[PDB]
């Protein structure tokens, strides 16, 4: 207990603003795209509850920046001129259609990846029953989500294939993947 | 010309009895210059006068309406509160409270960085903290004093007795109580007794007054031994001499008697008169008053004893302070006096709860906890030491540069 | 109630006579009044 | 409401653990050049959180947690994926040291040119140091010990890929052109793996504002703070 | 026009630079200086007197050594058009009284 | 030495302010005008 | 205290038996190491500058005659003569190196704490050797001084239930860490034992050992050391090639290395002296007066080593400067002669250091060869299988 | 308390530019 | 008095407008000095410029 | 020579009162709530 005056027993962790803006309150945690106007959720709640949805827009957009992302490098300096591209010196029609292209390609990606995690469920099934020996065909739908949505980092998933292969226990899973901070090094970036 | 087995213990000896001679001299080096000063410290005080405070939240709000701060050493408000709120007041003799009011201003000036209060399952619920002999089970909520008048003579509950105890824990002291009662005949009764904690070596405080119909008729002050042999730190013994001489001089010494029950707990000097006149009572309360400040002040710089597997003389230290504290405690209880007192109007089944949890109560294995808030006294420090943010140092340099064209 | 009013006049306060021209509480004084609560 | 006792709340305790860290932080100033009050007590600096927050946090904690109640471990496996106080990316540093600097020796040692085994210890000596001092990942040199690393790693495989290894010069000029090898693809991996760790430490030095980031800025003394810097001090702030 | 919002509101120091400082303040001064030195003959009438002069006559105020365009002017002019010259001027007149030759 | 923190609490400036405007705003040059008080005080 | 009270002829016999100059007498319980510094003179402990810069000048002005010597036939030198240079070397690089151990615990010259740091940092670095972490373990050897399961930052020696623990544990003395041990503590390798010390150094490179408000001192500690091995040891090889590498650096190392192993073995080490653990009758003044030993040498390498073999006079004064070492031993032995010891530079105290003290047994408090040892607490095995075989 | 960085140069005039051209 | 140190700053600006927006004030574009009837205001304009 | 039995006595100072420290923090622990 390095603190002299207080010390409850769950060590204090110091908190830091955050450095990236979140999620925006449409998208989903997978690869697929958003409905890119209004969410499916917003029909089956009141219409005086609903203004969580132009809120999180003027949030994310203006209000609450973390003053990570308005930091000047010299990274940033020339990614100006490439936004600016996209944003000032390209037409509308043209950048409509990379959109159209853009988001067709995206669902097939998620299909891609559903039917992977599909076939690693099947493996891990299959594996768990040499490494407990016996009975348990059974996998977890908590590693299933916990796949689809990108929360396990792979060392968590090398070590929870160990852990099956060896005991079993197809309820004991790693802890979870933390969110990853923004890089900064300097004035470079 | 070299050294024998029993010389080097000779030089070990002489080493740490000079160590010991020299923080006791350490001790009482700060009362030797000034002793008038450990009674004649509040009007110093008022003297001095009101301090302006200076906080810049302070200095803000004077320039920009009118208003000035003002706050005051911690004696002259000890004295504006004085007797505060205790229940009892309006009908304690005011020897009693002049008393009351400065033996608690200084537990609250001197140990206030961990002065807690003490338990309160062990006095405050069962309502021990205002006791009345006319409503011993407590059915008018804690509000007999006040509900119910004084019985007549020779009608049933006369004569009337009811109590008034507090009491605190703090770092160095597992006990600090103090109690006033009044009885309905005219008696009324002062009892303060300060503890110190078992792993410290210094002596337990000790005072008492009874006085009838506005008379004293008996006042004892102690600062009472715990060793077997009786005799206290070279530090204690200097104070209560030099203490004696300020205050004492001019006074009857035949008149400090050792009653049949004192020569057991009695340190060589302590004090125990039946005043005669307003000088005899004028002189002893100084005295009591300053005495106490010392102890306090004694306390203040005090160290554990600490036993450390392998050395027996500090396991043997502790166990003569265990029996010193409990032949003092049991020994406390046999003042039948006030316990007689008690007997005659709360009985005895209560008696002996009251008394043995709480008046002289001894548990080795019990001292309670206490609170280090000694923290706050950076947050006040930084309330008159601010550092302002790296912005308004651009412009206190802008003005500066400024003023100082002329 | 003793306590914190020992402590609250030596912090300081605005003197009747001194007002010329109480809702809310100061920083110290609120650290000194949670502390209050927890040690009384 | 109980919507807005959250952001009260949330506020509140910000502003207490900033006002605590700026004390640490002169506290520190002050009593490092002598003038303290001598009652100042240095293992306070120590206490990380705030005494109020500690108690709030304490008693929640409390009376939560008493309302409730009305190679291979195979006890543990997941012993990596646990905090221990120091950046995941700590022993890949050491031991990328240690094998930048065998490889330097070893072969400028069995060729004669006396580059590379400059060049890997240099790299094994830097890449130590910031290995540990990357064994706190709390405190400041935790930080700055991630940044020395990604920068020695970018600055390796930048050699490499662009101008390649003295003692791999042949005859021909098409042969003896910079291609990527080992020892920058594995650079390579190091400064992926701490930027997708964690770099975000040290975000306040960046170049400074603009008159043009200040325009719409709510405060006065700020602008004209600026505006002074960058050479505009005259421009009149009709604003 | 919802993203163009949130990427305005993340970049104002890069467009004022890209704006206002990139070519006036920045590649301008550069060019103009080395374009200056590369013609004008190499005497200091014209490499250094005469530019500083017209550097504070366009800017408007006088280039000195806490200035970027007194070390450019210094180092282009004085450095690469006299003193390769007045270096050879000094070692054959005014080191032979001195004590070394 | 030389230190630019900030050991208000800024609390203390919003209540100073809702007591004397109610019965400028939040800004730097408050923080200001409170250090050259207690600098010239001082002395 | 081990072989104490009796007949000093028994222990003169002793004494000549094992090479040592002297036995010591009894010491009584309850004393501090600290309490025999109240004898020496008032002048003793003296600032001058003239001792001091002999004291740092001479073993570099012997350094800097080897390494001329070596650079003017670089290469072409016989084996012989190489090993004089190295040893040369060395021994003035060990007599720096007690400088520098002397600015490390602050009393060398008090007057310019910043610039004996730094001297120490510097004098440190070719060794590499980081000061703060040299302080640390060195006061916590004074504070431990021949205590059991205790001092590891001296020469704890390796006891009797441990081997026989490690022996069950590799299932009989085949394994890899027996045979290990017996190889470091059986051959004149030993006495280069101080290279083990050199890398429990560097505590994993971990600042999770320390104090948070150090941190920044310990780091620039370990940067010295670093930075040395980073940039000057490249340009040697670069310039000398591996040959040209064992010959101006490595045999200098070992030769300091030597010194310094050999310096604390014999200080803290003999028969006469035992291992308790604290609580089971330990004492500072006993352990640290009593449990020594002091070594002579010839007086050229007295001035050279820099009275590196006095460890006791600033023992008992650790404010002690170091060209009063000496002198103030003349003090110490006029007080306590008869419990002191002392001993002589002989290769037979070495070989019975090699050969003869090797595994220190509690029962009898002594050291006694090892494989003796190691046969005995196999028959131990032996016993206890017998008491297993029902 | 500046920076160190130039000044516009073309506030005042156009001269200037007839230095790229030729030089070009 | 209260003119007095509200025009202190009106003095400053024509002094030293860079202090002046040390302290929040933008700019100073116009004023008025309004009195009871009877208030000889070209009194103060003298002495202030 | 004030410099240096200064430092002396600090050391010596430091080397006696070690063990005592080491058992009164083994008691600022217990008491504290
Ligand atoms: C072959 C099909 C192209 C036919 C055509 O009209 O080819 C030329 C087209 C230009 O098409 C123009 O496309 C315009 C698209 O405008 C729409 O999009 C615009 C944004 O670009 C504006 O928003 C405008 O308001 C909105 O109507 C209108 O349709 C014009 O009538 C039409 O001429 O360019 C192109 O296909 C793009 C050329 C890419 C060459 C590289
Ligand atoms: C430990 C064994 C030494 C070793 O292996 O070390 C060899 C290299 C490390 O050596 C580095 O080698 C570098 C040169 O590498 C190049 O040259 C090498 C041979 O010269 C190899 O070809 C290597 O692939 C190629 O990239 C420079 O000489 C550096 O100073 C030196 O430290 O590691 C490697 O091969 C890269 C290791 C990849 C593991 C992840
Ligand atoms: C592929 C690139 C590898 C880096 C991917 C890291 C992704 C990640 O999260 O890893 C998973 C974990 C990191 O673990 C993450 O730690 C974070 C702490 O900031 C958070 O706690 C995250 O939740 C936790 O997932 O990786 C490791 O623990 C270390 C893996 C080392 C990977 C680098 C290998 C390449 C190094 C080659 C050098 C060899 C030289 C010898
Ligand atoms: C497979 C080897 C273990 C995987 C690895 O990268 O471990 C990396 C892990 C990650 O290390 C831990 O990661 C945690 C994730 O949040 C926390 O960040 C801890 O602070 C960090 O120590 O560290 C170890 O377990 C060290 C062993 C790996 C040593 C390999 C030497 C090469
Ligand atoms: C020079 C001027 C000197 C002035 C300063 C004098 C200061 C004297 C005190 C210095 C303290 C040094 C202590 C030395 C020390 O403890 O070493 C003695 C220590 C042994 O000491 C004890 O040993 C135990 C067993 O390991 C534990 O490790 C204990 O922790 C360790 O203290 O040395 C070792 O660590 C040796 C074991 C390592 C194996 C040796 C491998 C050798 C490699 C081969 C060598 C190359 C070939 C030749
Ligand atoms: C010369 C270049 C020298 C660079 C040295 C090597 C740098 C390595 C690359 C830096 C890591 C990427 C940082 C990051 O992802 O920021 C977020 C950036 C945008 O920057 C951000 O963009 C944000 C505005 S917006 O996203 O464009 O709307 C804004 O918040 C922020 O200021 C700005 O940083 O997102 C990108 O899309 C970067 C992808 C391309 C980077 C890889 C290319 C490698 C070069
Ligand atoms: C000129 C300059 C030259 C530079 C010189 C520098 C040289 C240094 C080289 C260091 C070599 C690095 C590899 C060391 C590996 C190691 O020590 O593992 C330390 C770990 C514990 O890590 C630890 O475990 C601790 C928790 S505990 O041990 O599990 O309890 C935890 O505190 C800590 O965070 C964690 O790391 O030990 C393990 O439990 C063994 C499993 C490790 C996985 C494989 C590694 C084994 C080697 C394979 C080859
Ligand atoms: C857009 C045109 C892009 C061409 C890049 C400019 C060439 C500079 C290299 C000169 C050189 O090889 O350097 C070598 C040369 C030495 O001979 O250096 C010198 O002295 C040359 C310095 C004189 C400065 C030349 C001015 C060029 C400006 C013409 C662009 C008009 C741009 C406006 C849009
Ligand atoms: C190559 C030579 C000529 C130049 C100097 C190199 C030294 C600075 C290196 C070589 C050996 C290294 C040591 C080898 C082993 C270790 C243990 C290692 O830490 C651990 O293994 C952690 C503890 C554990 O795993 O149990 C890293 C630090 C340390 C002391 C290393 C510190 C740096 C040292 C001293
Ligand atoms: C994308 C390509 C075209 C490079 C862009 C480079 C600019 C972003 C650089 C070039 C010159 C730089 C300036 C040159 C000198 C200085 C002084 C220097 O001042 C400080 O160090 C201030 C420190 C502080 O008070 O925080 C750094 C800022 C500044 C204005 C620099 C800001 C960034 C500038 C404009």
């Amino acid at each position: 207990t390095s603190a002299p005056f207080i010390s409850p027993m769950t060590p204090y962790v110091p908190e830091e603003e955050p450095t990236r803006t979140p999620p925006s309150i449409k998208d989903t945690g997978t690869l697929r795209p958003a409905s890119e106007w209004y969410p499916q959720w917003m029909q089956y709640r009141r219409r005086e509850d609903n203004y969580v949805f132009w809120q999180d827009k003027f949030m994310r957009c203006s209000t609450d920046i973390p003053w990570a992302e308005k930091r000047w490098t010299l990274f940033s300096t020339v990614w100006y001129l490439v936004q600016q591209l996209r944003f000032v010196g390209t037409p509308p029609a043209l950048r409509y259609v990379a959109f159209l292209g853009w988001r067709a390609l995206m669902f097939q990606v998620y299909a891609a990846h559903k039917a992977l995690v599909l076939w690693q469920c099947k493996l891990d099934a299959g594996l768990a029953r040499i490494g407990s020996g016996g009975a348990t065909a059974t996998f977890s739908k908590t590693m299933a989500l916990r796949r689809l949505h990108w929360r396990n980092s792979p060392l968590a998933e090398a070590l929870y294939a160990l852990n099956l292969y060896k005991t079993g226990r197809v309820h004991l899973l790693p802890p979870v993947a933390k969110p990853i901070p923004r890089p900064t090094f300097f004035w470079l970036f | 010309s070299p050294l024998s087995p029993e010389d080097i213990m000779r030089l070990v000896q002489q080493h740490e009895d000079v160590a010991a001679a020299a923080e006791s001299e350490q001790l009482v080096a700060q009362f030797r210059d000034d002793p008038q000063g450990l009674y004649e410290y509040v009007n110093r005080a008022y003297a001095e006068g009101p301090r302006r405070v200076t906080t810049p939240i302070s200095l803000l709000q004077e320039e920009i309406t009118g208003a000035v701060t003002e706050s005051y050493p911690a004696a002259v408000a000890n004295d504006i509160i004085g007797m505060g709120s205790w229940r009892l007041k309006d009908d304690v003799d005011p020897v009693i409270e002049f008393l009351v009011a400065r033996l608690e201003g200084c537990w609250r000036e001197i140990l206030d960085t961990d002065l807690c209060l003490y338990p309160r399952e062990k006095w405050k619920e069962q309502g021990w903290d205002l006791v009345d002999s006319m409503d011993p089970h407590q059915e008018l909520e804690g509000f007999s004093y006040a509900d119910i008048p004084d019985p007549a003579k020779g009608e049933a509950g006369y004569p009337r007795l009811q109590l008034e105890n507090r009491v605190y824990c703090s770092k160095v002291f597992r006990k600090l109580h103090v109690e006033v009662g009044l009885r309905q005949d005219g008696l009324q009764v002062l009892h303060v007794v300060v503890y110190p904690r078992y792993s410290y070596d210094m002596p337990i405080f000790g005072m008492d007054i009874v006085m009838v119909d506005g008379r004293v008729t008996l006042a004892v002050v102690d600062c009472c031994p715990v060793r077997a042999d009786l005799k206290l730190q070279p530090h204690y013994m200097e104070t209560m001499a030099l203490l004696q001489r300020t205050f004492l001089e001019g006074t009857d010494p035949a008149l400090r008697r050792i009653p049949e029950w004192g020569s057991k707990i009695f340190s060589p000097l302590a004090l125990c008169i039946t005043p005669s006149g307003p000088e005899e009572l004028a002189a002893f309360a100084k005295y009591a008053v300053a005495l106490h400040r010392a102890y306090l002040t004694m306390s203040l710089n005090a160290v554990p004893v600490v036993a450390g597997p392998g050395d027996r003389r500090e396991a043997a230290r502790l166990q003569e302070i265990q029996d010193g504290q409990k032949r003092f405690c049991d020994n406390q209880l046999v003042n039948k006096k006030t316990r007689r007192v008690l007997e005659v109007a709360m009985g005895v089944e209560w008696t002996e709860a009251y008394m043995s949890q709480l008046m002289f109560d001894f548990d080795p294995k019990y001292e309670p906890p206490y609170f280090d808030a000694s923290f706050e006294k950076l947050y006040t420090y930084f309330d008159e030491n601010p550092s302002f943010g790296e912005m308004a140092d651009e412009a206190m340099e802008l003005e500066r540069g400024a003023e100082a064209e002329r | 109630l003793d306590f914190v009013t020992n402590k609250f006049i030596t912090l300081g306060y605005i003197a009747p006579e001194n007002a010329n021209l109480q809702s809310e509480l100061l920083s110290t004084k609120e650290i000194i009044l949670t502390n209050s609560f927890k040690r009384f | 409401g109980d919507r807005m006792s959250r952001r009260l709340e949330d506020i509140n305790k910000a502003e207490r653990q900033r006002v605590w860290d700026a004390m640490r932080v002169a506290a520190a100033h002050r009593y490092a050049s002598g003038q303290m009050p001598a009652w100042f007590d240095p293992e306070w600096l120590q206490q990380e959180e705030a005494p109020l927050n500690a108690m709030d946090r304490m008693r929640g904690e409390q009376r939560r947690i008493e309302e409730q109640q009305q190679w291979w471990r195979e006890d543990d496996p997941y012993w990596p994926l646990r905090d221990w106080g120091d950046h995941p990316m700590r022993w890949w540093t050491l031991a990328f040291a240690a094998i930048m600097a065998a490889g330097g020796l070893a072969t400028s040692v069995a060729t004669g040119y006396v580059e590379p085994v400059q060049a890997g210890l240099g790299a094994g000596a830097l890449l130590a140091l910031a290995g540990a001092a990357m064994s706190d990942a709390r405190c400041v040199p935790g930080a700055l010990g991630v940044k020395l690393a990604w920068a020695v790693c970018a600055l390796i495989v930048l050699k490499e890929v662009s101008v390649g290894w003295q003692h791999k010069r042949k005859r021909r000029l098409a042969a003896s052109a910079p291609r990527l090898e080992l020892t920058g693809l594995a650079a390579a991996a190091l400064c992926a793996g701490y930027m997708l760790t964690d770099m975000s430490g040290m975000g306040e030095v960046a170049l400074p504002p603009n008159p043009g980031a200040v325009f719409k800025s709510p405060d006065v003394a700020y602008r004209a703070s600026v505006w002074q810097k960058w050479g505009y001090g005259q421009v009149q702030m009709r604003v | 026009g919802e993203r163009i919002w949130a990427w305005r509101n993340r970049s104002e120091n890069e467009r004022w630079f890209w704006e206002v400082f990139a070519w006036d303040r920045l590649i301008f001064p550069i060019l103009v200086i080395v374009a200056w030195e590369y013609l004008v003959p190499n005497h200091l009438v014209w490499a250094v007197l005469a530019p500083l002069a017209l550097l504070t006559w366009m800017s408007g105020r006088l280039p000195t050594p806490a200035t970027p365009e007194f070390w450019m002017l210094a180092y282009f002019g004085f450095y690469r058009k006299v003193w390769p010259d007045a270096a050879a001027w000094l070692q054959g007149y005014v080191v032979p009284l001195m004590g070394f030759a | 030495k030389r230190e630019g923190v900030l050991t208000m609490n800024l609390k203390d400036y919003n209540i100073l302010l809702n007591q004397v405007y109610f019965a400028k705003s939040l800004n730097f040059a408050l923080i200001s005008h409170s250090k050259k008080l207690k600098e010239l005080n001082v002395s | 205290t081990s072989l104490d009270g009796l007949p000093e002829t028994q222990k003169y016999v002793y004494a000549d038996e094992w090479g040592f100059s002297r036995v010591g007498a009894d010491f009584p319980p309850g004393s501090h190491p600290s309490l025999f510094s109240q004898l020496l003179p008032q002048a003793l402990f003296a600032f001058d500058a003239r001792a001091a810069v002999a004291a740092v000048a001479v073993p570099l002005a012997a350094m800097a005659a080897g390494y001329g010597w070596l650079w003017y036939m670089h290469s072409i030198a016989p084996v012989w003569q190489q090993a004089l240079c190295a040893a040369l070397i060395g021994t003035g690089y060990a007599g720096l190196f007690k400088v520098a151990h002397e600015c490390a615990m602050m009393r060398f010259i008090p007057q310019m704490p910043g610039l004996q740091a730094a001297l120490g940092t510097l004098l440190m670095a070719p060794a590499l050797y980081s000061l703060p972490s040299w302080r640390l373990h060195h006061l916590h050897h004074l504070l431990h001084t021949n205590m059991l399961w205790q001092d590891v930052w001296g020469w704890h020696p390796l006891t009797k239930v441990e081997l026989a623990d490690e022996m069950v544990r590799s299932g009989g003395s085949g394994g890899a860490a027996m045979a290990a041990a017996r190889l470091v503590l059986t051959t004149p390798i030993k006495l280069f034992a101080s290279v083990g010390h050199w890398l429990r150094s560097w505590d994993g490179l971990d600042l999770r050992h320390f104090h948070p408000a150090s941190y920044v001192e310990v780091l620039s500690g370990w940067a010295a050391p670093l930075a040395f091995a980073g940039l000057v040891l490249p340009a040697v090889v670069s310039a000398g090639g591996l040959s040209g590498f064992v010959s101006c650096y490595l045999a200098p190392w070992l030769v300091f290395h030597f010194w310094l192993s050999v310096l604390s073995l014999t200080a803290h080490t003999a028969p006469h002296i035992p291992w308790r653990a604290e609580g089971d009758g330990w004492d500072a003044g006993r352990a640290a007066v009593a449990g020594t030993v002091t070594l002579r040498l010839p007086r050229p390498l007295e001035v050279l080593l820099n009275n590196a073999n006095y460890m006791l006079p600033q023992a008992v004064a650790p404010g002690l400067p170091m060209w009063s070492a000496p002198a103030a031993y003349a003090v110490l032995a006029a007080r306590l002669g008869p419990y002191l010891t002392e001993a002589s530079m002989s290769l037979k105290l070495l070989t019975n250091h090699v050969t003869r003290w090797q595994i220190y047994d509690e029962e009898a408090h002594t050291y006694r060869p090892m494989e003796e040892v190691v046969d005995e607490i196999e028959a131990d095995l032996q016993q206890l299988a017998a008491a297993a075989q029902q | 308390s500046l920076y160190f960085v130039f000044t516009q140069l073309n506030q005042k005039t156009f001269l200037s530019y007839w230095l790229l051209p030729v030089a070009g | 008095d209260e003119v007095k140190k509200e025009i202190n700053e009106i003095i400053e600006y024509l002094r030293n407008p860079a202090l002046l927006r040390s302290r929040g004030v933008a700019r100073i574009g116009g004023v008025l000095l309004a009195g009871a009837p009877g208030t000889g205001k070209t009194l103060l304009a003298k002495a202030i410029a | 020579t004030l410099q240096n039995e200064r430092i002396n006595k600090q050391l010596n100072a430091f080397l006696k009162t070690y063990k005592f420290e080491k058992l009164i923090t083994n008691y600022k622990k217990m008491q504290s709530f």
